[PDB]
């Protein structure tokens, strides 16, 4: 598993690095069992801030079915058009937010802009919010948001963040994981025959 | 009449007409025949305010400003028997008691785009001539403070100008960095006077309330500028344009086919009931008459959302005001839609003369499955409103208003009822065969508060439910998309096999349908109020103008009339029943 | 002239005009398929069918054609009759009763005019449901695609290429409903002008297999006003891209020069620009090894080795732009500033500007020589060099069936009775060559002898016009007669026309052309002179000026000069290889500015990417004196960002500024562009040729994209997810988007496409025109940089002496190829196949004498190198002369008038 | 719930796009870009390439999925039922580029939901299977050299 190492957004160090753990100067297996520790903690107590804009927060309600401070989120979900007059909100709640930190993009608006390259919108939140899972859609389906949920969990319980902000490499290191495309092409591509649309 | 409804008529028999005639004289204004199905009058910008008091003082007279917007007409080529304009702005005024409606248009010239302001006659024209102003440039005279609404106040250039590029610019982080820091600045730099607003007995608190992920209940994020004395609310202005997605300028880029997607997203909790006015408008630009099947397809699709949003209109307000689970009631009418479009939120299943696919085998089943839970589950949302004393008592009573406010601020849908005045466009301009469905529109006593326009929400439900199971039984045979060379795109199966049909979708999926000529309007009963689209054809692919009149964006202009004086807690209740959501505001 | 009432309404129109004509030109939508606003009216599809009243009382009036009616006055004509309406739908049903289901795979699709009248009449449901008819296809060429299976018997192609472009092998064949279209036997088109077919047929049955190569609708399309590179005419043409790529070039209208057709070598010889060894970034060698440079590196090392240099000589050329060879005059000073071009060429490009800038004799415009009552071609092969000036030739002599119509009282619009009232009848022609050209079948005469016996014919004829020219001596009885007829066809001509160029490689013949016409005009006669040059940008290099390459050689080879800054030329083509490939190898600094990868840049030490007519914008000079200006079609960098191909004008004054200043200055079109016209007032003109880069239409820039454009956020996915920024165009007034104005009403002349709503095919122009078949609406793009001088030059009194075959030396006779003569062209692979197998052509009786025949290889020595060529026999060409392929790799065109000695069978 | 318990989508639920195949196992693509123009979004981006036999297919094709937004006026828009939007809605990724499907992500190895169609059988060009008059409401050529009146 190569790493991508974000040492102390659009342009910031990103040098593909290998498992620092598995570096034998840096190899211990008491360090490796306190690294799974943090991580499983993290992955299994995501505690979310939905910024609601646009159509899409609508359908992460019907999900729901609070960290009401930025303060006290770990995950900020981008579900919305990021409009010129709102890019300064979502960036300064971002901002007000704690690490360890993650941004999942749900949408296309919030993707890329979606159908809405217009003048008075933001071509995507990844522009100016580093963004960790990409949820295609328009809106994206309640039970989407929840496999973007596991997505997010996989690869936080491979980070390797520094245990302690005093000692040790203070550096983010995030697994360079399998495109989930390339991962279930073979599945997609065997599909042949589906239910025609004609019936309910 | 024989003559079809899309006939181009100059509505010169409209008793209106001759009253102008015989007041202002016969070379006072021209008369532009159109689509719209309203008398369209050219008058002089120099008589604009002597024909707003003049129709205002009429035996049954105008008494409501619909919209009030701009028109570049600097590339329009078809302008035969227009008063020469470079730019021009448009009035819709509407006389309940004579059922009929008149737009008056004044021309305007590139080098003094200066018009006197309409605020004094219509006090809602206040926001429309500042969407004109930031959109179009088009200054009004008189304007008490003509400041940018939907563009940052910083912003260069007018959007909807032709000369304006429509597409984003290049993202720039500098940009993000100052807007960053003047909102962190924003309290320091507050000047009262730039929001409109006047310091008095002074000490008096100016507060900016945000009513986003703090306050979120699927109306949007906006913010409202407070002034208090204490709790005590002295004015307010609410600061929108904050989910703006120039939906209006896309128009100008997309097909008239392609732009149908959109339509869907100025009010996402209405679905299909956003695309019948477009598609209604466009139909009348080509000619068509859709059949009957589709007609009662495209009413069902509609009822089914207008149920969809109320339940959650009233559900939210119920659980905020007093103490109707929305969820699995809102599911079951999805699962219907997703059968029939394949798609819940957004179904952008209608079409130019019908709609994309003929209903899915086994509709019949889930309708009646769902006609025979809601009755019950309803009669369960009305219990509590009817007997939940915390809701009565911190709802009635509250932001009231009469019948005078409704009209002077363009309120439509349930609290212009709720006043008492029986305007429902379905039963005033029957459109999509809606003068075949047997139903009440529920009417207020009088006074429009908070309680009595989410009661009429209720009563709409049942009614909304009894045009459902007409529909359900008496579900016309025939064809789902219109026998017209303009239905877009043809039937699927005669484009698989037909060289005329295959010619015809190749150009109506690429280039486009070619729309002659023409201006057409088309105003329908939605779920938050009366939405309209005015669209303008140069004979091209393309719309030259997609004016989208949203009842939100009125709503939130007379809250600072309705709520001064009252408290914060007050505020919060009235835009709860206010059903409204920032994309139609903002559009 | 006439008052004619449609529908109602009165409109004012010419009577001597169709009602289909009239009511298209006043913006009425009548379908049509048959008639062409150039073949006339035929009266065959039954499309344009109107309903005609003979009164204002009539209320049942007759389905009339209005092709084939008069705009006469009192006319009362309705196209929206319900039967009017009903009949003309029903003409496309039964067209469509036989036509394939093939939309989503033929090349005419969103450009098909049968698709655009099926929507305007409304016909979108079938009820036919009996078998359809089908064709078998034919090969037509490397250019042209058949599928008969789409066509509606219109009859245009037949029409077009046999009526209009004077073709044999193109016809109708079968009766009744088997009517098929198409060559007598599967072959390749021979008409330098079938490519105009893929715009004239309606359907998608002859189509551009250049292009569907690498196909893409016409939506998709990026495409830019631009002029055509090929030849000396300066043809309006449309260049379109798509992923990078030149994808196609379609015919700009200009009704005052190419109208609505182009040439073969214009429209499918554009594939060099697609070529993957073109120079992309800039390349320094060192030693062996070659670095890739950057813009800003390139330029600064450059400089500092200029800055140290003793003399800095530049070498132009007639490929490029005005304003890309002024910035290299500029850099090196016009006193180190030469012309790519032979002495020889240049002398003669000179001589033919002095006679149309200072004749007092007035040059016609392509559309302009299709007017004249006498043509007199001498020395020029036009077919093969100015193929399009050959067309309006064609269509010249094609006037005295229109005049004999006329005085029968028939509509100039009715060609079929005109044909009938003419039949062989024609206009005086006469052509002289070196041997058999393509105009041999309409010419009266034509004299096949050497450069210098053909010149002789010119002094002679203008002797006999007027005594006062220089008689000439040796003219035997016989030629004297067919002299006299020639002179009696000149002196009758009403308004008669001298052509001629600097193609035959004689001063003599283009100073016998000017006294001929010199001649003429003094007897009182409305005469036009015509001069053929070889490239785009000849004339404007004549016009600018500068020494020879020969005289640049001999700084190089003296060692006066140490750098030579060439651009956009071979030198090859202009000198001998050995004497240049020597000449670069002495100077320390050798740098090249070209687009394309030529030979002498193996040993240049620097290569400066240039852009191509694609890539660049600039003006060009005609053979008119007609500056046009070219806009840049595509960004090169956009896929690729690592590109730097910058138009030659910006390399060169960003290079002028490094040496002077240290610093960069990649300056704009419009400045450079002035400073041309401030520093030479003779290019005063380009100035107007086009509007400068504020130029707006009502607020917006022009548009190079169609409006519903695709793969906006997908076409450079694979590079970045993230969209690039839209290139951004400084240099002229059209925008690289869709954002802009492409509208058929907008006051402007430059047109980047035709595209109206329901006209989605090449008849879209009509709307873009103040009559169909006129001009633009606000004039047709273009500016003669003279006009005619109040005085004429004195008569040449230098006439040459009779040839004379010498044992041992062989006079090199040039003949041209529409496909090869070119330098760019035959770089482009659709070419080759087209292009003709190498050859020496030999006078039969030589090749007895030198005892070879047709196919033995011959050896012979030029500038001391021993050539093999197979030898052809032409039995036109004069003894003593041998025939070579001029422009075709290893031919230069200079070897024309230059003599072969050891020719021997080889081996 | 989900995942462990699926969610029943109808037929016709606008989801992942997949490119399909024609009953003889050819790929249904002619390469004609109407899918593309539809589409509201240009969130697609093929080229036509041309078999020996003169069958035309996209030498690549590629959709942006971070950009589509699901209407489905793209498969409205086929002549020859090759793109359809089938009942998939899990499509989530890590990486924006990952979004951005090609043919290998996107041609799967069946008919989809339309079971037999074949434009190619109702097209009159000509290819590899199907000759000049073997289409369908098709006769066979006559040629103008015949001796029938
Ligand atoms: S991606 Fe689609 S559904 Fe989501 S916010 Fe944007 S427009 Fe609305
Ligand atoms: S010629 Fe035109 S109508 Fe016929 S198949 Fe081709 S594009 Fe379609
Ligand atoms: S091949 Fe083209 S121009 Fe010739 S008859 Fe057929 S459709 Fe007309
Ligand atoms: S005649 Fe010359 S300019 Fe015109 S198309 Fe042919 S090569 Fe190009
Ligand atoms: S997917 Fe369909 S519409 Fe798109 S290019 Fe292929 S055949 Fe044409
Ligand atoms: S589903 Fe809609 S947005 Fe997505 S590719 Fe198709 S047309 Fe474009
Ligand atoms: S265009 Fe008039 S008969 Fe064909
Ligand atoms: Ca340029
Ligand atoms: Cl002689």
């Amino acid at each position: 598993m190569d790493y991508t190492l974000t040492r102390i957004y659009p342009l910031q160090k990103q040098e593909i690095v290998t498992d620092p753990l598995e570096q034998e100067v840096n190899k211990n297996v008491f360090m490796g069992k306190l690294n799974d520790m943090v991580n499983w903690g993290r992955k299994n107590s995501i505690w979310p801030y939905n910024f609601g804009l646009s159509c899409c927060y609508v359908e992460m309600v019907t999900s729901f079915t609070l960290r009401a401070s930025p303060r006290q989120a770990d995950l900020m979900v981008v579900a919305g058009t990021c409009f010129t007059k709102m890019a300064p909100v979502i960036q300064r709640l971002y901002d007000q937010m704690l690490e360890p930190k993650w941004v999942i993009s749900m949408g296309a608006c919030a993707n890329s802009g979606g159908m809405y390259d217009i003048y008075s919108v933001v071509q995507g939140v990844d522009k100016f919010i580093p963004v960790d899972v990409y949820i295609p859609g328009c809106p994206p389906r309640p039970e989407a948001y929840m496999q973007a949920l596991m997505l997010l969990q996989e690869s936080i319980g491979k980070e390797r963040r520094p245990l302690s902000w005093v000692v040790g490499d203070q550096g983010v290191y995030r697994a360079n994981m399998q495109s989930e495309r390339e991962r279930k092409r073979g599945e997609r591509i065997a599909v042949t025959n589906l239910r025609t649309p004609d019936e309910i | 009449a024989q003559e079809p409804a899309w006939q181009t008529r100059d509505h010169l028999d409209d008793p209106v007409i001759g009253e102008l005639r015989n007041r202002f004289g016969p070379d006072a204004f021209t008369v532009q025949a159109t689509r719209t199905g309203v008398p369209v009058v050219w008058i002089k910008r120099e008589q604009l305010l002597e024909v707003g008091d003049f129709l205002k003082k009429l035996p049954k007279p105008y008494v409501m400003l619909f919209d009030l917007h701009g028109m570049d007409e600097r590339l329009r080529t078809h302008r035969e028997g227009l008063p020469a304009a470079d730019f021009s702005v448009f009035y819709h005024l509407i006389s309940i008691d004579r059922n009929r409606d008149i737009m008056l248009k004044v021309a305007l010239a590139e080098n003094d785009l200066h018009v006197p302001t309409f605020t004094k006659l219509f006090p809602n024209a206040n926001w429309y001539e500042r969407e004109t102003w930031d959109l179009f440039g088009i200054t009004f005279d008189g304007h008490p403070n003509l400041r940018r609404i939907m563009m940052p106040q910083t912003w260069k250039g007018h959007p909807l100008r032709k000369d304006y590029p429509a597409r984003a610019t290049e993202f720039s982080p500098f940009e993000l960095t100052k807007a960053k820091q003047d909102l962190e600045m924003e309290a320091l730099t507050f000047k009262p006077e730039e929001w409109g607003m006047k310091r008095g007995t002074e000490n008096e608190d100016f507060m900016f309330l945000n009513l986003g992920p703090n306050h979120p209940s699927a109306h949007g994020a906006f913010r409202i500028v407070l002034q208090l004395d204490g709790e005590e609310i002295v004015d307010c202005v609410p600061d929108i344009g904050y989910h703006h997605r120039g939906a209006e300028k896309m128009g100008e880029r997309q097909s008239w086919h392609s732009y149908i997607p959109y339509t869907d997203r100025i009010e996402y909790l209405g679905g299909c009931v956003n695309e019948m006015p477009y598609v209604l408008a466009v139909e009348k630009l080509a000619g068509i008459t859709v059949p009957d099947r589709v007609n009662v397809i495209r009413v069902m699709l509609s009822e089914l959302f207008r149920i969809n949003s109320h339940l959650l209109y009233i559900s939210t307000f119920i659980q905020d005001v007093g103490a109707f689970f929305a969820f699995t009631d809102r599911q079951k009418i999805y699962d219907l839609v997703e059968a029939i479009t394949g798609f819940r939120m957004h179904p952008a299943w209608f079409r130019i003369g019908g709609v994309a696919h003929d209903l899915p085998r086994g509709w019949d089943r889930l309708l009646r499955e769902f006609l025979d839970w809601m009755p019950k589950r309803l009669a369960s949302y009305e219990k509590a409103a009817l007997q939940n004393t915390i809701l009565k008592g911190r709802s009635q009573g509250v932001a009231a208003y009469g019948a005078k406010e409704a009209l002077e601020w363009g309120t439509t849908g349930a609290g212009l009822r709720a006043t008492g005045i029986d305007f429902d466009v379905r039963k005033a301009r029957p459109y999509s065969g809606y003068e075949n469905f047997d139903f009440e529109i529920p009417v207020g006593g009088g006074v429009s508060d908070c309680y009595t326009r989410v009661m009429l929400k209720v009563e709409e439900l049942r009614q909304s439910l009894r045009i459902l199971e007409q529909c359900l039984n008496n579900m016309p045979e025939g064809p789902f998309k219109a026998d017209h060379p303009l239905t877009t795109p043809p039937p699927k199966e005669r484009t698989l096999q037909h060289i005329e049909t295959l010619i015809t979708h190749f150009l109506q999926v690429s280039w486009g349908p070619v729309m002659p000529a023409n201006e057409s309007f088309q105003m329908i009963e939605a779920t938050k109020g009366i939405n309209s689209y005015y669209l303008t054809s140069d004979g091209s692919t393309m719309s030259y103008r997609t004016r989208v009149r949203t009842p939100s964006f009125a709503h939130l202009q007379q809250i600072p009339a309705a709520i001064r004086g009252s408290l914060v807690s007050d505020l919060i209740v009235y835009l709860g029943s206010i059903d409204f959501v920032m994309s139609d505001v903002d559009r | 002239m006439a008052t004619i009432h449609v529908d109602g309404k009165e409109y004012e129109v010419n009577g001597a005009d169709n009602l289909l004509e009239a009511c298209l030109s006043l913006g009425l939508d009548i379908p049509y398929f048959c008639w062409h606003p150039a073949l006339g009216s035929v009266g065959a599809c039954r499309q344009c069918a109107v309903k005609q009243y003979q009164n204002a009382e009539d209320t049942r009036g007759r389905l009339v054609m209005s092709c084939m009616t008069p705009a006469s006055d009192g006319t009362f004509i309705s196209i929206d009759d319900e039967e009017a309406k009903q009949f003309r739908e029903s003409v496309v049903e039964w067209l469509m009763t036989n036509h394939p289901h093939d939309c989503p795979v033929c090349e005419e699709g969103g450009n098909c005019h049968l698709q655009d009248m099926t929507v305007m009449t409304g016909h979108s449901f079938r009820r036919y449901r009996f078998t359809k008819r089908t064709h078998r296809n034919q090969d037509l060429g490397p250019f042209i695609s058949h599928e008969m299976n789409r066509c509606i018997a219109c009859y245009r192609c037949v029409r077009y290429y046999k009526d209009y472009a004077d073709g044999t092998d193109l016809g109708v064949y079968g009766a009744h409903d088997n009517v098929y279209f198409g060559r007598p036997e599967d072959g390749t088109l021979e008409s330098e002008f079938s490519g105009n077919l893929v715009e004239i047929c309606p359907t998608g049955v002859f189509t551009d297999k250049t292009h569907s190569e690498r196909y893409n609708r016409k939506w998709d399309m990026q495409f830019a006003p631009s002029i055509c590179q090929q030849c000396s005419i300066g043809c309006n043409i449309s260049p379109g891209e798509r992923y990078g790529e030149l994808r196609r070039i379609e015919n700009r209208y200009n009704g005052t020069v190419n109208h609505y057709f182009l040439c073969d070598r214009g429209r499918f010889g554009y594939g060099y620009v697609n070529l993957k060894d073109r120079p992309r970034q800039p390349v320094q060698r060192r030693g062996d090894d070659f670095i890739t440079l950057n813009a800003e590196q390139a330029m600064q090392g450059a400089a500092d080795i200029l800055r140290q240099s003793k003399k800095v000589i530049g070498i132009g050329s007639p490929r490029a732009s005005v304003e890309s060879n002024f910035a290299l005059r500029e850099l090196v000073g016009e006193e180190n500033f030469y012309t790519g071009i032979a002495h020889g060429e240049q002398e003669r490009l000179q001589l033919a500007l002095k006679v149309l800038r200072e004749g007092g004799i007035y040059t016609p415009a392509l559309r302009e020589i299709e007017s004249y009552d006498a043509v007199l071609v001498l020395g020029e092969d036009v077919t093969q060099t100015g193929a399009r000036v050959a067309l309006a030739v064609r269509q010249a002599v094609k006037g005295k069936a229109r005049e004999m119509a006329a005085a029968q009282k028939v509509a100039d619009w009715q060609i079929a009775a005109i044909l009938n009232i003419g039949q062989r009848a024609k206009h005086p022609l006469f052509v002289t060559n070196v041997d058999d050209t393509r105009l041999d079948d309409i010419a009266a005469w034509t004299y096949r002898a050497p450069v210098e016996d053909q010149a002789r014919l010119g002094f002679a004829i203008a002797h006999a016009l007027d005594n006062s020219a220089p008689a000439v001596d040796g003219i035997e009885p016989e030629l004297q007669s067919k002299i006299d007829v020639i002179v009696q066809a000149l002196a009758g001509a009403k308004k008669p026309l001298i052509i001629s160029g600097t193609n035959a490689g004689s001063l003599e013949v283009i100073q016998a052309a000017a006294n001929v016409a010199k001649a003429l005009k003094g007897r009182g006669a409305d005469v036009g002179i015509t001069m053929i040059a070889r490239s785009v940008n000849s004339m404007g290099l004549g016009i600018m000026g500068g020494g020879s390459l020969e005289e640049a050689l001999t700084e190089l080879e003296t060692g006066r000069a140490d750098a030579v800054v060439v651009l956009e030329n071979d030198l090859h083509r202009h000198a001998s290889a050995i004497r240049v490939n020597a000449a670069l190898a002495k100077a320390p600094l050798v740098m090249v500015v070209d687009h394309q990868r030529t030979a002498i840049m193996e040993n240049a030490h620097l290569v400066l990417s240039a852009a191509s007519f694609a890539e660049s914008d600039g003006t060009v000079i005609n053979n008119e004196g007609r500056a046009q200006r070219f806009f840049q079609v595509y960004d090169p960098a956009y896929y690729d960002s690592k590109t730097v191909m910058l138009e030659s004008w910006r390399w060169l004054h960003s290079l002028h500024s490094t040496l002077l200043s240290r610093e960069v200055d990649w300056t704009q079109l419009d400045h450079v562009i002035d400073a041309v016209v401030a520093k030479i007032p003779e290019l005063a003109g380009i100035k107007d040729a086009a509007p400068d880069a504020t130029f707006r239409i009502r607020g917006q820039k022009l548009a190079r994209e169609p409006h519903r454009y695709s793969g906006r956020t997908a076409m450079r996915a694979n590079i970045s997810v993230h969209e690039p920024r839209q290139p951004q165009d400084i240099d002229t007034m059209f925008t690289f988007s869709m954002e802009g104005n492409n509208q058929p009403t907008a006051h402007r002349s430059q047109v980047p496409f035709a595209w109206a709503p329901g006209w989605n095919s090449p008849q879209a122009w009509n709307k873009f025109q103040d009559e169909v078949g006129g001009k633009l609406r606000f004039g047709d793009p273009g500016v003669r940089l003279f006009e005619t001088s109040e005085n004429g030059l004195d008569y040449f009194t230098s006439v040459p002496a009779r040839f004379q075959p010498q044992d041992g030396k062989w006079r090199i006779a040039p003949y041209y190829h529409l496909f090869g003569s070119d330098e760019l062209s035959q770089r482009a692979p659709v070419f080759q196949s087209r292009m003709p197998q190498p050859y020496i052509k030999l006078n039969p009786a030589d090749a007895a004498k030198l005892g070879v025949n047709a196919g033995t290889r011959v050896s012979f020595s030029y500038d001391g190198n021993t050539v093999t060529l197979p030898v052809e026999i032409a039995e036109g060409l004069t003894a003593g002369q041998v025939g070579l392929p001029m422009g075709m790799s290893g031919i230069a065109p200079v070897l024309a008038g230059a003599h072969l000695e050891d020719l021997k069978e080889a081996q | 719930m989900y995942p462990e318990e699926p969610v029943y989508l109808p037929p016709r639920y606008r989801g992942r796009i997949v490119l399909t195949r024609d009953p003889d196992g050819e790929e249904r693509c002619v390469a004609c870009n109407l899918c593309a123009v539809a589409c509201p979004v240009g969130c697609i981006s093929l080229q036509k390439a041309e078999t020996k036999d003169g069958r035309w297919y996209p030498e690549f094709f590629r959709i942006n999925f971070s950009r589509c937004i699901f209407c489905g006026l793209c498969e409205e828009a086929c002549p020859t039922t090759a793109i359809q939007l089938t009942p998939d809605f899990e499509m989530g990724e890590y990486k924006r580029q990952d979004l951005v499907y090609e043919k290998e992500d996107l041609l799967i190895s069946g008919p989809g939901k339309y079971p037999e169609y074949n434009f190619y059988r109702m097209a009159g060009m000509a290819i590899d299977g199907k000759d000049k008059g073997e289409a369908e409401n098709e006769a066979k050529p006559i040629d103008v050299k015949s001796l029938l009146p």
